[PDB]
């Protein structure tokens, strides 16, 4: 029996070591409640995104990560969990995780390493292979491989206080590159330069990417 | 520039550059279309970042580019005449 609540600020990454020795990294603007009991090592991801690494190798209780959408039961796994507004996304790098959607928990959906899946309370929404061996944010980077601009800037805005947007004519432009999180202004400027876009920044907390005129 | 240890297997160019920019921890930004459907022999060993990127790009028709800020880009290989 051991409990703790954690949160990270916007732009903050935090390293935790839980009582069993499992390591958790919290990404930007995240909140995690931990409650170990005799049955289970319970993690509840209430907001944001976290990476579980170095799982305790010989604890008799399962490790459960729950979100509002369901449970991820870990077997010796290193894996990322990100909560979105309408689904949870899990990415497995080592080992395997059993996904149990809140409203359809059996049969579990087994995710092995190199697999990523999104689910809601009802069940699976998407599933695909990934080649990453750790999430880029956990090493201080964003990585984009042809990512649509609207989705890239949705991800980047999580690390910043203000609003970041692009004109709808630009929403599908593909972003490729690697981007150190140490300076997000530099990320915006580099992406705008590559895509030949103007950065409209008329008030501190509202930035819009626009076609060049 | 600085150096990094690289262990990037041969394969399609675009995932190799995602791996490169992470191993080097650099701001690398270039047009998606430029690297689609190209391939690399990979990069394995310790190298200056600029030399490592040129080696990764051998045979691809592309070269590294840099400007006044510390960021990197890619462009079609420069004409030599």
């Amino acid at each position: 029996d051991w409990r703790a609540d954690y949160h990270s600020r916007i732009g903050e990454q935090r390293r935790l070591t839980l009582a069993d020795g499992t390591q958790v990294q919290l990404n930007t603007d995240s909140a995690l409640n931990v409650a170990f009991d005799q049955q289970a090592r319970r993690l509840r991801l209430v907001r944001g995104e976290m990476l579980i690494t170095r799982p305790a190798l010989a604890d008799s209780r399962p490790l459960w990560v729950d979100t509002e959408h369901g449970r991820l039961e870990s077997t010796l796994a290193q894996f990322n969990v990100r909560l979105h507004g309408q689904h949870t996304q899990a990415t497995v790098y080592q080992g395997s995780v059993a996904l149990q959607p809140a409203l359809h928990a059996y049969p579990p959906i087994l995710l092995g390493a190199g697999e990523q899946a999104s689910f809601n309370q009802q069940g699976l929404l998407a599933r695909q292979a990934v080649a990453a061996v750790a999430p880029a944010w956990s090493q201080g980077m964003l990585v984009a491989q042809g990512q649509p601009l609207a989705a890239f800037i949705e991800d980047l805005a999580r690390y910043r206080r203000g609003h970041l947007a692009c004109d709808p004519a630009l929403a599908g432009l593909r972003v490729s590159g690697t981007f150190p999180l140490e300076n997000t202004d530099k990320i915006i400027a580099a992406v705008a330069e590559t895509l030949q876009l103007e950065v409209q920044h008329f008030t501190r907390y509202w930035v819009t990417l626009k076609p060049r005129m | 520039s600085a150096q990094a240890d690289f262990d990037i297997p041969a394969g399609p160019l675009a995932p190799a550059l995602a791996h490169f920019g992470q191993s080097a921890h650099i701001l690398l930004s270039y047009p998606t279309a430029l690297t689609e459907g190209r391939s690399t022999s990979g990069l394995a060993g310790r190298f200056d970042i600029d030399q490592g990127l040129a080696i990764l790009l051998a045979g691809t028709g592309l070269e590294a580019s840099r400007g006044a800020n510390a960021s990197y880009s890619l462009q079609a290989s420069a004409s030599t005449g």
